[PDB]
């Protein structure tokens, strides 16, 4: 499988990062009241909410305060895109300034949404490669093109047929 | 001069060295491994302590040897610690250990 | 028993002489921090138990703490001697380092001549200092209470905020 | 009149006043200049405090001491003799999302989200006035 | 090159080894039981992969040694203050004639971990918070000593094995209660357990020094927290509670479960007991359990004495 910019210990270390996981988690607006650590030993930052102008910056901050290894999830629209709030005093997205790994669409997301998006970032952890010390080999990171996963679930989701009718509960 | 007291010695000495390089040796992997990218009352406490520590100094010397000393030792080491706690109730009442005023 | 009081006090001399020839009072604390471990393994190389047990107990333990407390409480990062340091040139510290070495070579000339019948490293338990402490040396007892007392007095009133 | 008349929404570098007629509802493009003039003015802002762009007084008595705090985020300035406030004034706007302007350019029932999205714990309770003032607009009584 | 003083050297090497990998085990499983009661140890293994491959960052404007040198002291501080405790007859790192009084060098170096990790944080909340922790550590270590010395008094001697054979009638738990309460209260505390977890809760110019603390440098200071609470109840099981003697039981495993018992325990008034203040906590110390300490020495010195014929 193609790659984006002596082995079995690099699994090693990906299955010790995939299984360790600590959050730092954004309060921003009400994807946070939905889904209920220091920046500096948290490694996974979770923005769920709408990336407002004026706290971008600190959403910057507390980003770049992280060390590496980092990743980010994205949940709900308002993070993902800006959402319903195409507006002058929100951010179009929280990927517009820092690089998101996973992204869960909702409004909010449900909090099984994102246990389902730490197992997609758990995959994508597994899956990759990064330098093992920082004197020996390349120092680059190397991200992974994983298979997409509405296409991956498209089988199932094209072959429904009936749902239950909305005058029940 | 015995097999039991440098045995001992040796342990004791090998228990500090892994100790302390088990320590360093863990930070050195750390360190080694992984790619890149004010009020005078906190004074006031600490002197009590100082003082009050080598008071209780004195009390570490006589409590190993209670039986030896007799009740001498025993009128001695009460003189002592009241002196003691004559200066602990004065401090608390003058406000030196009140924090809150 | 030797080799570990050589290595000890060859320790304990290189770091107070760090000590005095360095500029960061945290870094002076904690190479004088590292003497008092070596002296208090000069002691227990001895067999003075008692005295390099309160060797870190309070010296290493209580007053290096109240010296470290002090300096990071007045914040010094360099109040205007950190960027002078007169001590590194020759004209403030020759003189009295010729002094401090005539008065050294005086002593160590008056230790050597002195009959010695070498020390014998035998173990002075805790227990034999505390009944010479409370059996003829009462008043000294006693009175480094209220020697202390009156330090706390005195270190109190002068130290106090208000 | 006013003691302090400073922007509450807004940053205080905002240019132009959202809520005219005049002014784009939309988001403009993104600047990653922009955000980094706002991150470096968020980093000295401790630095270059000044205690009368707040509407606070007697700033460093000089035994004054001058904070900010971190149910939603947003900054509070307190003024400290000690650890007894003197004066505080609460900095808002973090949160701003608009609606009202949204209001202005929503149809009247596709608006309904975004009345459910104020005070988010409310849902129907700040669904509730806004379709009881458009069908007093509309001339609706209801069953 | 094979003679019984070599084997027997050898073999009391490999006992203390065993006691320390035990002991550091231990206090990782712990780490990971308050971090779970509030594969198991795969996922151990995976936290300490985390933080050694994460990068360990040092601040630029920050005093790079002693940064470095505040968790090697969080760690082995009390690390090697377990080293007098008896595990078993013929199992002790070292029987040294000061014992107890080693365990209290160690406590008094112990502060400097606190004291050198707010400094090296250039920050002046992180400052005023290990400050303050450090204040409190003094103000708790000033009567650990003597409500370890009411048991010394009973014993005659610092000995650790000394005051084991001591308890072989009744455990000092019975006669030095309050020498019990005040050594658990200062152990407590000088190892930042709760009640006294974090002092600079009750004030917002002051924030906590395990903050800018990140990886492995954090790992040190977490491991040998829980180390340091392994230590404090080794030595109140072999101060107050028989040691390693038991009716039944071997003495090794009598030792582990009065051991493992106060660690529950330790968890226990973590999860229960609620937080008081700074100023109340200062109050409580330095009013109450230092006069306790200083009457109990009294008292017991007083039974030893009349109970002398
Ligand atoms: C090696 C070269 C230097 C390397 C860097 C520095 C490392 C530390 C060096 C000093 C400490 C270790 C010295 C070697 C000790 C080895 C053990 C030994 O010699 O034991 C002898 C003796 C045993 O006791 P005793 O009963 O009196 O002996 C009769 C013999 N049948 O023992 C005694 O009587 C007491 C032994 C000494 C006291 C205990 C240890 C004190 C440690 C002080 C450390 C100070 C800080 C050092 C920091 C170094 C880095 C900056
Ligand atoms: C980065 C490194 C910084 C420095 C780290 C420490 C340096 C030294 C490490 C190596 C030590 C080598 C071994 C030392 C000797 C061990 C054996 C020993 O101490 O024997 C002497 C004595 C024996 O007593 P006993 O057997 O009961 O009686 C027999 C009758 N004579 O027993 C005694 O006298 C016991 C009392 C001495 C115990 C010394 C314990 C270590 C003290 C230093 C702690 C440092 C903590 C970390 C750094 C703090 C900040 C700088
Ligand atoms: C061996 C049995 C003795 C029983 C009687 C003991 C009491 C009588 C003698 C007491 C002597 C006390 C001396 C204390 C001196 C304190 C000096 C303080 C100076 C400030
Ligand atoms: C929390 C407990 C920490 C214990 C640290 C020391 C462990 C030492 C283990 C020694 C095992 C052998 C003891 C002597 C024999 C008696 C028991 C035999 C069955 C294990
Ligand atoms: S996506 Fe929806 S639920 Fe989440 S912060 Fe935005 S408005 Fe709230």
């Amino acid at each position: 499988m193609d790659y984006t910019l002596m082995g079995k210990l690099n699994d090693m270390v990906n299955w010790g990062r995939k299984n360790s996981i600590w959050p730092y988690n954004f309060g921003l607006s009400c994807c946070y009241v939905e889904m209920v650590a220091s920046p500096r030993q948290a490694d996974l930052m979770v923005v769920a909410g709408t990336c407002f102008t004026k706290m971008a910056p600190v959403i910057q901050r507390l980003y770049d305060q992280m060390l590496e290894p980092k990743w980010v999830i994205s949940m709900g629209a308002c993070a993902n895109s800006g959402g319903m709030y195409d507006i002058y005093s929100v951010v179009q997205g929280v990927d517009k300034f820092i690089p998101v790994d996973v992204y869960i669409p909702g409004c909010p997301p449900r909090p099984e949404a994102y246990m389902q998006a730490l197992m997609l970032l758990q995959e994508s952890i597994g899956k990759e490669r990064r330098p093992l010390s920082w004197v020996v080999g390349d120092q680059g990171v190397y991200r992974a093109n994983m298979q997409s996963e509405r296409e991956r679930k498209r089988g199932e989701r094209i072959a429904v047929t009936n749902l239950r009718t909305p005058d029940e509960i | 001069t015995s097999t039991e007291v440098i045995a001992h010695h040796w342990a004791f000495a090998i228990f500090l060295i892994v100790a302390i390089g088990l320590c360093c040796l863990m930070l050195v992997g750390g360190w080694f491994l992984g790619g890149r990218a004010l009020s005078a009352k906190f004074y006031l406490v600490a002197m009590f302590f100082v003082i009050f520590d080598v008071e209780a100094l004195y009390l570490f010397a006589w409590s190993t040897s209670i039986r030896e000393s007799g009740w001498v030792g025993f009128v001695e080491a009460a003189i002592f610690i009241f002196v003691l706690l004559a200066g602990l109730v004065y401090l608390v009442r003058i406000g030196a250990l009140d924090w809150t005023p | 028993m030797e080799f570990a009081f050589y290595i000890c006090g060859l320790i304990a001399i290189l770091a107070t002489l760090r000590v005095i020839t360095h500029t960061n009072p945290v870094h002076a604390l904690l190479y004088l921090i590292i003497s008092l471990l070596a002296i208090s393994g000069v002691f227990f190389s001895l067999g003075a138990y008692f005295a390099g047990a309160l060797e870190i107990i309070v010296y290493a333990g209580a007053i290096m703490v109240l010296f470290v407390f002090v300096v990071m409480m007045l914040n010094l990062g360099g109040s205007e001697i950190e960027q002078e340091r007169q001590w590194l040139k020759p004209q403030v510290w020759i003189g009295p380092a010729i002094l401090s070495a005539i008065m050294l070579v005086v002593i160590v000339y008056a230790i050597l001549g002195v009959n010695d019948q070498g020390i014998d490293g035998t173990p002075i338990s805790a227990k034999a200092v505390g009944i010479t402490l409370f059996g003829p040396y009462v008043l000294a007892v006693e009175l480094a209470s209220m020697l202390l007392l009156a330090g706390l007095v005195v270190a109190f009133h002068v130290g106090r905020e208000e | 009149g006013h003691p302090n008349l400073r922007r509450i929404m807004m940053p205080q570098t905002w240019k132009g006043h959202p809520l005219r007629k005049d002014y784009p509802a939309r988001a403009t493009e993104f600047s990653p200049f922009e955000l980094t003039k706002a991150k470096q003015d968020l980093e000295m802002e401790a630095l270059t405090f000044k205690p009368e762009e707040w509407g606070m007084k007697r700033g460093t008595n000089e035994d004054f001491m001058f904070l900010n705090l971190g149910h939603g985020a947003f900054r509070i300035v307190l003024q400290l003799d000690g650890e007894e406030i003197v004066d505080c004034v609460p900095d808002i706007g973090y949160h701003h999302r608009g609606a009202e302007k949204m209001g202005e350019r929503q149809s009247w029932h596709s608006y309904i989200p975004y009345t459910d999205r104020i005070e988010y714990l409310g849902g129907c309770v700040n669904e509730m006035p806004y379709v009881l003032a458009v069908e007093k607009l509309a001339g609706i009584t209801v069953p | 090159w094979i003679s019984p003083e070599l084997i027997e050297i050898l073999l009391t090497i490999l006992k203390a080894v065993v006691i320390l990998l035990v002991v550091v085990t231990c206090g990782a499983f712990m780490s990971f039981g308050e971090r779970r009661l509030l594969g198991g140890s795969l996922q151990l293994v995976a936290d300490m992969i985390k933080m050694f491959f994460k990068e360990d960052w040092i601040p630029k404007f920050s005093d790079r040694v002693i940064f470095t040198l505040a968790p090697m002291i969080a760690f082995t501080s009390l690390l090697l203050a377990f080293a007098i405790v008896p595990v078993s007859p013929g199992w002790v790192v070292a029987d040294l004639n000061i014992g107890i009084l080693f365990f209290l060098m160690m406590a008094g170096l112990a502060v400097y971990a606190v004291l050198f990790a707010g400094w090296s944080s250039n920050n002046k909340y992180s400052l005023l918070g290990a400050m303050r922790a450090s204040a409190q550590t003094l103000s708790y270590e000033v009567f650990l000593g003597l409500s370890l010395m009411g048991v010394v008094a009973q014993a005659g001697s610092f000995n650790m094995t000394d005051i084991v054979n001591s308890q072989a009638h009744v455990w000092n738990v019975i006669p030095q209660f309050f020498g019990f309460i005040t050594f658990a209260i200062a152990g407590v505390a000088v190892c930042h357990r709760h009640p006294f977890d974090q002092p600079e809760a009750e004030q917002e110019l002051a924030d906590g020094y395990h903050i800018e603390y990140s990886g492995m440098k954090f790992g040190l200071f977490f491991v040998g927290e829980y180390i340091g609470i392994v230590t404090i109840s080794a030595l109140m099981v072999t101060l107050f509670f028989g040691g390693w003697q038991g009716p039944l039981l071997p003495p090794f495993i009598w030792f582990a479960l009065k051991t493992a018992f106060f660690m529950m325990m330790f968890i226990l008034i973590r999860a229960s007991l609620p937080r008081p203040r700074y100023d109340q906590v200062m109050s409580f110390g330095w009013k109450i359990c230092l006069p306790l300490t200083l009457i109990n020495l009294l008292v017991t010195a007083a039974v030893i004495l009349w109970q002398a014929q």
